[PDB]
């Protein structure tokens, strides 16, 4: 919880908004942790964590009439391990995003990046509200399944991960052939929006891959 | 009763699963049957060449029938008895097919795994059932199989209205 780097209004055009069969909208979380794998292994940073918030979204054909294509504006946040500099990071992470993809749609601009540091709790709020404004995405959890939440609970399924199938045995159409590939499933969790400002521990919006082919919060559950 | 149409399923290339890829590709032909996921409850899909199935006077082919009074997890069980076991099980077996699928990497470790997703019946067949018997609206709906769902799994052909999809849309800062 020490340096994190800071990307407003990132634009982003012709978004896949499909994530799983029954989803379709806001790119999951598994998304926003593929993007920073991604930067990290194409610039040598290393990522802890990421922070994403939404600032405008909307599917095409959902307000006006006119697969599922979408557009919006994000407001990212990574969690980094850098001491070389500071605007050397701003560099390589802006040299980066001009050219990446957030679930197949291109970047069309961006805010500059910048750094903030933390260095116990309470600057760590400091770095949270750096990233107004927009809506973060945190974990709430699966009380009974994604239906049955999300009708009672009135949240919002998200995928989180996979669940394994089974091993593929022959690979020959495999891009890769030595990565173990399996025929997998996502797994789903509930999630909600906060106005950044209003989460209390900035842990809790910080999403990062765990074990068993999941993506989780540095901080857990969410919790007012 | 139930026999003559498992007979008639498995007289064609029956295959019954709990994820398939077809519901991302119409072409792709990847079907697995996922044997800890089943319950009393538990929703399963089939193919057939056409989506054929002979049509039990009650009107219903075997998937209707299967999916109606948790009929597929009574023969499964046993409380069918060998003879309406076995062979329902005879059908319920994977077909690998990674053609038009996604290919991606999902860190483990120091390492990666990479993931070939497939989609799951149940959550299409009994998600699209309890979002409309709880009148949840908040659903974006899609018809999987194109023009032409005969030919892509028995659930596609029967539920021509669509399947529910959850509204993942984010709020806005205005």
């Amino acid at each position: 919880m020490r340096k994190f780097i800071i990307v407003k209004n990132v634009k982003v055009d012709g978004i896949n908004a499909k994530s799983s069969d029954i989803t379709v909208g806001m790119p999951p979380a598994t998304t926003f942790c593929g993007l920073g794998e991604t930067m990290s292994i194409k610039t040598g940073i290393v990522v802890k964590a990421v922070s994403y918030g939404s600032v405008k979204f909307e599917v095409r054909g959902s307000r006006f009439n006119t697969k599922p294509l979408a557009d919006g504006v994000f407001t990212l946040c990574f969690e980094v391990e850098w001491e070389d500099c500071a605007e050397v990071l701003v560099d390589k992470v802006t040299n980066f995003i001009n050219t990446a993809r957030i679930a197949g749609g291109t970047i069309a601009s961006f805010n500059k990046p910048f750094v903030k540091v933390a260095k116990d709790a309470e600057e760590l709020a400091s770095v949270k509200n750096a990233m107004m404004p927009c809506y973060v995405v945190v974990d709430c959890g699966v009380e009974v399944n994604i239906f049955e939440d999300a009708v009672n609970r009135k949240l919002q399924p998200m995928v989180n991960g996979y669940k394994k199938l089974e091993k593929i045995v022959d690979n020959k159409h495999m891009r890769d052939k030595f990565t173990p590939a399996y025929l997998a499933t996502p797994t789903y969790t509930m999630i909600g929006y906060k106005m950044v400002s209003n989460v209390d521990n900035f842990d809790q919006a910080l999403w990062q891959y765990g074990e068993n082919t999941k993506v989780k919060t540095i901080g857990g559950i969410y919790n007012d | 009763m139930i026999k003559e149409m498992i007979e008639d399923f498995i007289s064609k290339g029956g295959l019954i699963f709990t994820h398939s890829g077809r519901y991302t590709n119409t072409n792709n032909s990847c079907f697995i049957f996922n044997k800890n996921d089943i319950g009393v409850d538990t929703k399963v899909d089939m193919y057939t060449p056409k989506s054929a199935g002979i049509k039990n006077e009650e009107g219903e082919n075997l998937w209707q029938v299967l999916n109606k009074a948790n009929m597929f997890y009574r023969i499964y069980s046993g409380e069918l008895g060998e003879e309406l076991q076995y062979l329902l099980k005879s059908c319920c077996t994977a077909k690998e097919d990674v053609t038009t699928l996604p290919q991606i990497y999902f860190k483990n470790g120091e390492g990666y795994d990479i993931l070939v997703p497939i989609g799951n019946a149940h959550n299409l067949i009994s998600g699209t059932e309890y979002l409309w018997e709880h009148k949840y609206y908040n659903t974006f709906t899609q018809k999987l199989g194109g023009s032409n769902p005969q030919n892509c799994t028995h659930a596609c052909n029967k539920m021509r209205g669509g399947f529910k999809q959850f509204n993942c849309t984010p709020p806005q800062v205005e």
